[PDB]
DNA sequence: TCTAATGCGAGCACTGCAGTGCTCGCATTAGATTTT
């Protein structure tokens, strides 16, 4: 059965619709569902090939596949002679269901000539093509610094850190990669300027940034007067305080006049805790008064005008950067992902003078309707490709979309949710006259206590400004769940006050093996104790990871978690580049060190020092030759060196020849490194490492770089840049996903969130465009400007929201059991934080606390108290709170040396001294020519080399002739040229092959007694054909063993029939004459074996016998027999 | 191939080999590329080390060093361009590398006159055919040709000349089809480009007994018993419709009804893979193996293609088995074809006894394993191999007879080279021990920036007193002019003229001309407040100089005689008889923290201080007390206020921003002949302040003369128990944490160190953030 | 780089030379720390 939501989202149409799909709301199988449908229906069926399904993974696009794909079957068994449901099994391969780019690329590769794009053009990661970013960039600075223009120098002493230029070149990047979220960058880079054109006559209150100036003041003159009015229930002065407050509530609209008023005017316990909150006001204020009130309005205005000239010149850089940037790509053939939105972007319009080209009519004729899933992460760009191949304007339309906002944690990548959330609320929960909206409340595969849990926390967090939606009914989650009424399955918070980490990451521990020791079992299916797997510990971050990991597998069960870099610190990369450089450039003091110390070779300090001595002053690689040399070869150190010397001899010559991957594996191999790296602790991730250096060389070679040197530097940016076993799963809450589990441990609830976005001297927001600090490079002196401040408070609460639906996607994909584990100094006084802000009637906690959060804690301590005012305490949610202070043989010494002392003793033995057979005729060729490639036995171009022929050429030339030469008569010298020019005529004879001919060495042959004899007889034929099998032995004497027949083929010039027997014939063009007598017996042997052979494949295959053989030579005209 | 050579399979392969990868081809493309980007050096030795260019009859072994050494000066000399077209050691050093480009530049350049000249294809192509003959690569190659014989390999070896003919047949089409037609090296190269990319390797022929690795499209098979399919993912298997071509599978479809039949391409394709999966399911007689891999070549997620389960419908209750690298997974059947040959026997072996360790239960068949390995012959290899099964990094502390010949008969300490070692034992010995060089680049260090600003600073100096001038008397105008002529000067002596180099750099001149201006006018502000007049100035200390270096004598025969450099001593008298305080120019902001000072990892100002001091009394007769170390930080500020300011003030703020960081001694006059500007308040010269009562701030960082004489001895027994560590050879590995920061920041010697906290008895020796006092009282202690 | 965040020293108000809290101001000092 279906819910009548899910039914809503399967059956509607005529519009577009909008499925808010909560976390476990089965939109998948319900997204299945509907396409099932309108594939497979009684009434008027449509083709697969007439959708198009954009997922955001190739994988849930091919799990997409198969569930149709079995659906289809299962309505094909009903009706078994469906020709329409079996051809739909035939075009799930052919139908359009993948990711934006993978759709993109369709588009490109089809309608690639409209646009200026190389069709087999390539896609560089996002490595290769920074690394091309770097280098245009570097080409750009220096051709400004060399123009010497006024206003560059300007931005670049404004921006960067004299003393280095290094900081211009990554605002231009941030700017320029910022742009490309937009539809029309240039524009949008335009549209810079048009904020900072302003005048003193200006009006601030209008422009568009003081949206946000408006309502920070807002909430923190509200915060101070909400935070004063408790202090007067507590029961003077703070009516002086609360009074002159409202007289700047009152003014809070007018800007210049708070220039005027802010700036100038401004029981033990609760006694000197309601001094505190009198400070709340003086700390507010006095942040409030610095802000935007230590400067006049005016004044404000002028250091606003004054950056315009700058703000103009660092545009025109970012558009030139973009321009370079392009034309590389063009040059090397190759697009980044950007590139694929915007190339196709670019073909689906067509503006003259904006159209929708016909390249997107075509889509919007093809698909009847177009199915988006995680529609919450949509850019702009995607959505305007949307648009665009969506046929019909919204009210109508096949514009399907499906996710949800509060699952939108991806903005860091500057994905837009408020494009969903806007049409969220366009939209009306029935269809008429506007775009059907429907909402998947149930959870169908959680717990209760999860959801209500949930539920509990995000309806006193999740609104305003902060959760920028509105948490509500048929917002919240509904219990869908069959799930066994069982305890402890309480949701528990362990509040905990470097070891930080580890005080944490014990309490984790902890319960784990309470778990595991003590029953809890997981869940018509049966229960399920814990088996490691079913638990998982979600971390906002990777510092502590690997910290974690280390005590939780310090007892017990290990950990595994995905670790993405430390990569390049990993001590086996170190060493393996290391012998990579030694390869590339053996005098490199340091990296040929840490080879000689590394296991590889294993020199001692003593042995490495006793190096040096040979030779103090040269570089420490001829310091190592120097030590060879002389030395004396008993010595164990001079073995390690000597045979280290010989690998990398055989290295530098093999790299010359192959490639970085094969160079890679071959010293793998070679020094067995990757081996021993398998038997140190850790030794599995330590392999991987290992091996995805030769993959990263694999990718390496599909660059537009190549050799070795090459590679080093590739890897060397990538550093100074970028960079089914039953286990606790340690992951990032971002990593979490569709993902689910049992169990889930939440940590580091009491660490700060990363705000560190918000402080440079710059600022790049969506809406408001850039901005950035008043900087006077002459005065030395600088200031946060207007817009800046505000694009802050902004981006502030849009961090937060993004933080807090983090917070949502945690929680949710927990099905049983949920932990919540944070860290403090001071338990009580936060707990009476708490209590300050958990007063507030009406659920939501106050906008403004909410703001002040910095730690999950802050979000989770304060909902969390007043529950345990009357549906908030008595809210069927569950907890449990932990106050925690915090503080509370022989083989191997065998194996040392030698070996110990089986079930498979006996096999072992007889797999390792085995051999093949047939082995030593696994080399040899199986067909061998005698004169396709599937066979075995200093030229000059022809437009420098002689006009002539060569002495090879002229012998086929002559050949040729002799075997088109009629043998009904004796030809005279005549009747051989009429041969020659036929064939010339007919092409089997090049100009010069004809004139270097020589006539009567051809016609010689027939006034012989073999040639008279070849004329008359019963029969004949020439240029014949075969192939001899020969036991492999008969050939190649070396080999001795096996026997196997290998094809001998050749070509046997001629055959005559006689009377008296079967003869056989060859000419040969070999030179003579320089008497012919002595010539005779070197000939006889040079051709001896060829014949024989000849004889051999005739006398075996034909079963007849070859009395005699004739051998006929040009220069001079002989015979010989043999 | 490179499994199946491992596993020692053999095969034959249906497609052919690449040849972009081959010698030849590279220096053809290389040295195009040299005469294109104007001779960027990474390009010229791409050619050079194809060695096609190396002298003939020359040893080679040589010759490939000499290249290597000419590489590392091209790198940090950025040798590039024209620079390639135009007494001991220097000479067999400046020579070889005059000899290894005089047989380097003259072809490949005359190469670049020949090509730029001509005009049309046929007279390009000639100019590159002769660059290779002059070069005699045919005589060379086929040098080479020998090599991979005698080595066991033919096929590597018939590749060679192979490839010859390929680049010959190459121009010869091209002076074919457009020998006469006009053209320059952008497109010229382009296509020549595209024509290496297309030069392929005669395919290898098939040998009598192998196993037949090929498509699954044209591949021909006969007599097979067992077929395995690889690949079995889904978008791979039946594969997606591929997108290529002039004409769209719609196109096509539409000819089609028209009358017209072309090739299927599109969607017709689709529908044969069907047929060709068919084929290849019904190849084998005896066996069939279907496969498909989970993950990506990164790691991304695969699935089976719509054939796998198909073909679970038609055997249903077929199971499907396990391909993994990890043993353990599988039963002690499956465990016993992992055996197959000894390397990989080995290799899955020594990680079977590791997760064994781990308390893992594994199975005997690697038991067994073992043993056998351990009988043999090869015994050795297998030993070192399983010596990873316990592999702590250790260090074998040095010996007598090597730290004596090594280190020498006087351990020369500089106060850096005793720093590096307290910082990290073993840093010292690469460094010191082991005389390891990083290699050199163009690019301009952080560091080398600071050597200029003294130098400079030095130089302004002997041109006041050459006015008879002092900074007091200097002027905003002069500040200016003076500071610049400076850098002039020095500019194109620094860092092999790196600041000529390009024009980011000249730009970065005047860029460190406004700050020494700035720099000079903070210290006549400086030198008009403070009482304190230089008297000694870059102090020559130890070796040869103005001063004997200071000697440590200890037990074991030890001898330290250290020398170093002292940046300014100031002096000044007062009632209290002579004062003398030191001066050293910084980059960065904070100067001493006393907690640093604890363990050695800084020094030097308080070292400074006491031969000062100390040699005070013979020097310039009379003693002195310590009045404190300064740290003067060197830059160009940026202040951030919130409130306005007229140029009056803003003065005020850039002047406050250089107040000197350091320690003081705690008196009332002390201060005022540091700042005699100050009378009460804060001083903006010095950290310092004064109460109404003229007694000094608790915020000073000023301390009495006992806690000078304190730390000054202190830093001795450091000098002491860490200068005779060195010659007991002690070379262990011990990093620090402190606070919250280590030594392994930028260390360079991180790769040779091979430091791994998870691997047991490595550690970070942890040091504690400490209030100045609680490292004070710390000290007060130890005698 | 860069917000909080304590210190330390007096100036002032609050009440009885004089004391006590309170407050401000100026600086250095921690203490921090991303997601794919
Ligand atoms: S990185 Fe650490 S272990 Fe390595 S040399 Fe430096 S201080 Fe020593």
């Amino acid at each position: 059965t279906w819910t009548d939501d899910q039914w809503n989202a399967i059956v509607s149409t005529g519009q577009d619709i909008l499925v808010a799909a909560a976390a476990g709301s089965g939109k998948t199988a319900v997204l299945v569902e509907r396409m099932i449908r309108k594939i497979t229906a009684e009434e008027n069926p449509i083709d697969v090939d007439r959708l198009l399904v954009v997922t955001f993974t190739n994988a849930s696009a091919a799990e997409m596949k198969h569930r149709i794909a079995e659906a289809l079957e299962k309505e094909l068994v009903q009706r078994p002679g469906s020709l329409h449901i079996r051809r739909q099994l035939s075009l799930l391969n052919r139908a359009s269901i993948s990711t934006l780019h993978s759709f993109c690329l369709q588009v490109l590769k089809k309608y690639y000539y409209l646009i200026d794009l190389d069709p087999g053009f390539r896609i560089a990661d996002q490595t290769e093509g920074e690394l091309i970013g770097d280098e245009v960039l570097d080409e750009l600075f220096e051709d400004e610094y060399a123009k010497g223009e006024k206003a560059f120098f300007e931005l670049v002493d404004r921006y960067t850190t004299d003393r280095h230029d290094l900081d211009l070149q990554f605002l231009v990047k941030q700017v320029y990669e910022y742009s490309r979220s937009h539809p029309n960058p240039e524009a949008w880079l335009e549209s810079f300027v048009h904020l900072y054109d302003v005048s003193e006559k200006s009006a601030i209150e209008e422009l568009p940034f003081y949206q946000y100036v408006k309502e920070d003041i807002a909430m923190v003159l509200n915060g101070a007067k909400e935070k004063l009015l408790r202090a007067l229930e507590l029961t003077d002065n703070f009516l002086d305080d609360l009074a002159q407050i409202d007289e700047l509530i009152q003014h809070q609209d007018d800007f210049s006049e708070l220039y005027k008023r802010v700036p100038a005017v401004s029981d033990p316990a609760l006694l000197d805790e309601a001094t505190d909150l009198r400070n709340g006001a003086k700390k507010l204020l006095e942040k409030l008064k610095t802000d935007y009130f230590t400067r006049s309005p005016e004044q404000h205005l002028k250091s606003l005008a004054e950056m315009k000239p700058v703000i103009e010149t660092l545009v025109q850089l970012v558009i030139s950067y973009g321009k370079r940037f392009e034309a590389a790509k063009q040059e090397k053939s190759i697009i980044d992902f950007s590139d694929l939105e915007h190339y196709c972007l670019a073909i689906l319009t067509a503006e003259n003078d904006r159209e929708p080209s016909e390249a997107a009519r075509f889509y919007q004729e093809q698909f009847h309707e177009v199915l988006v899933d995680e529609y919450q992460d949509t850019n702009l760009v995607q959505e305007s490709i949307l648009q665009l191949v969506t046929s019909g304007p919204e009210e109508t339309g096949n514009l399907f979309m499906v996710g949800d906002v509060k699952q939108s944690i991806y903005r860091f990548r500057l994905a837009e949710p408020l494009l969903f959330l806007s049409k969220y609320k366009r939209f009306t929960e029935s269809g008429e006259g506007t775009g059907r909206k429907i909402d998947l409340n149930k959870n169908f595969r959680s717990r209760a206590d999860i959801l209500d849990s949930t539920n509990f926390l995000f309806k006193q967090l999740m609104g305003g400004k902060i959760g920028e939606v509105d948490y509500d009914e048929q917002a919240e989650l509904k219990l869908g769940a069959a799930y066994p009424d069982n305890d402890e399955t309480e949701t528990e918070l362990l509040l905990i006050d470097l070891e930080t980490v580890q005080f944490e990451a014990k309490a984790i521990a902890k319960e784990i093996r309470k778990l595991i020791s003590s029953p809890f079992k997981v869940y018509k299916k049966t229960h399920r104790n814990i088996q490691y797997r079913d638990i998982v510990i979600l971390l906002r971050s990777m510092p502590w990871a690997p910290q974690i990991m280390e005590e939780l597998r310090a007892q017990g069960i290990p950990v595994y978690a995905n670790l993405t870099s430390g990569y390049f610190e990993a001590v086996e990369v170190a060493v393996a580049l290391s012998v990579l450089k030694v390869i590339d450039n053996p005098y490199q003091d340091i990296p040929l060190a840490s080879v000689l110390r590394s296991p590889i070779v294993g020199a001692d300090e003593n042995e490495l020092s006793l190096i040096r001595l040979e030779n103090k002053k040269a570089p420490y690689y001829e310091a190592m030759k120097d030590y060879l040399a002389a030395g004396d070869r008993s010595d164990e150190l001079y073995q390690k060196l000597n045979t280290f010397y010989g690998h990398l001899q055989k290295w530098r010559a093999f790299s010359k020849n192959h490639s970085v991957s094969e160079l890679i594996w071959e010293v793998y191999r070679d020094t067995k490194y990757m081996d021993y790296v398998g038997g140190m602790p850790g030794g599995k991730q330590r392999q991987a490492n290992l091996r995805v250096l030769y993959d990263r060389a694999r990718q390496y070679e599909s660059t537009a770089f190549r050799g070795l040197f090459r590679f080093l530097r590739f890897i060397e940016r990538m550093q100074e840049r970028g960079d089914q076993e039953d286990v606790v799963r340690l992951m990032t809450i971002h990593s979490s996903k569709g993902l689910e589990f049992p169990v889930v441990f939440v940590a580091g609830l009491g660490r700060n969130f990363n705000m560190m976005d918000l402080n440079k001297s710059y600022l790049l927001d969506k809406e408001l465009g850039f901005g950035t600090k008043y900087i006077h490079p002459q005065l030395r002196i600088s200031y946060p400007t207007l817009p800046l401040i505000a694009m802050k408070k902004k981006m502030r609460r849009e961090l937060l929201s993004e933080e807090l639906r983090v917070l949502y996607v945690a929680l949710t994909r927990a099905k049983e059991k949920l932990f919540l584990i944070g860290s403090c100094k001071d338990h009580q006084k936060q707990l009476a934080k708490w209590q300050a802000s958990a007063s507030q009637t009406d659920w939501l906690l106050p906008e403004f606390d909410r703001y002040q959060a910095r730690t999950y804690l802050d979000f989770i301590g304060p909902a969390l108290a007043r529950h345990r005012h009357a549906d908030i305490s008595g809210h069927p949610a569950r907890f449990a709170v932990q106050m925690i202070h915090s503080y509370d043989s022989e083989r191997l010494e065998a194996i040392r040396r030698g070996e110990p002392v089986f079930a498979f003793d006996e096999k072992a033995r007889e797999q390792l001294s085995w051999t093949y057979p047939h082995q030593e005729v696994t080399q040899i060729r199986t067909k061998q020519s005698v004169s396709d490639e599937y066979s075995g036995r200093y030229r000059r171009p022809a437009f420098m080399m002689k006009k002539g022929l060569t002495a090879a050429e002229k012998g086929t030339a002559m050949h040729t002739v002799m075997q088109h030469i009629p043998l009904s008569h004796v030809p005279s010298i005549e009747e051989a040229e009429q041969t020659v020019h036929r064939l010339y005529e007919k092409e089997l004879l090049t100009e010069e092959q004809k004139d270097a001919i020589d006539i009567e060495e051809i016609v010689q042959f027939f006034h012989t007694e073999i040639g008279g004899q070849l004329i008359g007889a019963k029969w004949k034929d020439r240029e014949i054909p075969f192939s001899l099998a020969l036991p492999a032995k008969e050939i190649y004497p070396d080999a001795h063993e096996a026997d196997e027949p290998l094809l001998v083929q050749g070509i046997i010039d001629c055959l005559y029939e006689t009377e008296d027997g079967l003869y056989l014939l060859a000419y040969k063009s070999d030179r003579i004459e320089g008497g012919f007598e002595g010539a005779a017996p070197i000939l006889k042997k040079r051709y001896e074996t060829q014949i024989q052979l000849y004889t051999k494949a005739v006398e075996q295959i034909a079963k007849t016998k070859v009395k005699g053989c004739a051998l006929y030579f040009f220069d001079g005209g002989h015979i010989l027999t043999l | 191939k490179e499994v199946f050579a491992d596993y020692e399979i053999p095969y034959f392969i249906d497609g052919k080999a690449s040849m972009l990868n081959h010698p030849l081809i590279e220096f053809i493309r290389s040295s195009l590329d040299v005469l294109k980007g104007n001779w960027r050096y990474e390009a010229v030795f791409r050619c050079v080390k194809t060695e096609l260019l190396f002298p003939l009859n020359e040893p080679k072994a040589k010759v490939r060093e000499q290249v290597d050494q000419l590489e590392n000066y091209c790198i940090a000399y950025g040798i590039k361009g024209d620079r390639w077209t135009k007494t001991d050691q220097e000479i067999e050093m400046e020579n070889m590398l005059n000899d290894t480009r005089d047989w380097i530049v003259p072809p490949l350049f005359q190469l670049q006159k020949r090509m730029k000249k001509a005009k049309t294809v046929q007279e390009k192509a000639e100019a590159l055919y002769r660059y290779l003959e002059e070069t005699d690569v045919p005589l060379k190659l086929d040098q080479e040709r020998q090599r991979a014989e005698d080595d066991g390999r033919i096929i590597e070896a018939q590749q060679h000349q192979q490839a010859w003919d390929a680049v010959i047949q190459l121009l010869e089409e091209f002076v074919e089809m457009m020998g006469d037609d006009e053209i320059s090296l952008d497109l010229f190269q382009q296509m020549i480009e595209a024509g290496a990319e297309s030069l392929t390797f005669s395919l290898i022929p098939p040998a009598l007994d192998q196993v037949f690795v090929g498509n699954m499209d044209l591949s021909r098979m006969y007599g097979t018993s067992c077929t395995f399919v690889l690949g079995a993912n889904d978008g791979v298997l039946p594969a997606r419709p591929d997108e290529n071509g002039v004409l769209s599978d719609d196109d096509r479809e539409w000819l089609k009804t028209i009358g017209v039949e072309l090739s299927s391409g599109g969607r017709e394709r689709l529908l044969d893979e069907h047929f060709l999966i068919y084929m290849a399911f019904s190849s084998p007689s005896d066996r069939l193996y279907v496969s498909y891999p989970i993950a990506d070549a990164e790691g991304k997620t695969l699935l089976p293609s719509m054939i796998v389960k198909r073909l679970e419908e038609l055997f249903p209750h077929h199971k499907e088995r396990l391909l993994t690298n990890e043993p353990e997974q599988v039963s002690d059947e499956e465990q016993l074809m992992y055996v197959v040959n000894k390397s990989v026997a080995q290799s899955f072996t020594a990680s079977q006894l590791r997760l064994w360790t781990r308390e893992y239960d594994i199975s005997d068949v690697w038991w067994s394993t073992y043993n056998v390995l351990m009988s043999e012959q090869d015994r050795l290899q297998s030993k070192k191999l399983f010596s990873s099964l316990f592999f702590r990094n250790e260090v074998k502390q040095l010996e007598r007879s090597v730290s004596r010949q090594l280190y020498g008969e006087r351990i020369q300490g500089s106060v850096s080279r005793m720093e590096t070692f307290n910082a990290c034992p073993f840093s010292h010995f690469a460094s010191h021990g082991l005389h390891l060089k990083e290699r050199q680049f163009f690019k301009l260090e952080a560091p080398d920036i600071g050597q200029l600003f003294h130098s400079s600073l030095k130089l302004i100096s002997d041109r006041l007193r050459d006015e008879k001038l002092d900074w007091r008397d200097l002027t905003k105008e002069q500040c200016e002019l003076f500071s610049y002529d400076a850098v002039e000067r020095l500019a194109p002596k620094l860092q092999k003229e790196i600041l000529l180099s390009s024009n980011r750099h000249y730009y970065v001149k005047e860029k460190l001309q406004k700050i020494v201006t700035r720099v000079s006018g903070i210290l006549s502000e400086h030198a008009k407040a403070s009482g304190f007049v230089p008297i000694g100035l870059e102090l020559g200390f130890g070796g040869k100089g103005p001063l004997p270096p200071l000697t440590f004598q200890l037990k074991n025969g030890c001898t330290m005689e250290l020398v170093g450099r002292i940046d300014r001593v100031d002096k000044a008298e007062s009632s209290k008889g002579l004062l003398l305080r030191i001066v050293a120019y910084k980059s960065s902001d904070k100067g001493l923290d006393l907690a640093e000072v604890y363990y050695g990892l800084a020094l030097q100002m308080l070292t400074y201080l006491d031969l000062s001091i100390t040699h005070s009394a013979d020097w310039l007769g009379m003693r002195a007390t310590p009045a404190g170390v300064l740290y003067f930080h060197i830059h160009d500020p940026m202040i951030q206020s919130n409130l306005p300011l007229g140029l009056d003030e803003i003065e005020q703020e850039i002047f406050k921003k250089f107040k000197m960081k350091g320690l003081l001694l705690g008196d009332q006059e002390v201060v005022r002949l540091m700042d005699t500007t100050l009378q009460e308040g804060r001083s903006n010269i010095i950290n310092a302040g004064l109460k109404k009562d003229g007694s000094l701030r608790s915020d000073s960082a000023a301390v009495g003369e006992k806690e000078f004489d304190l730390l000054t001895k202190h830093v001795r027994r450091t000098f002491q128990e860490a200068g005779e560590q060195i010659t007991d050879g002690r070379v262990s590995i011990e990093p620090y944490k402190m606070k919250n920061k280590t030594p392994c920041t930028y260390c360079a010697f991180k790769s040779v160190c091979q430091f791994d906290e998870s691997l047991e008895e490595n550690e970070y020796r942890p040091l504690k953030a400490e209030k100045d006092k609680t490292i004070l009282e710390w000290i007060k202690k130890e005698a």
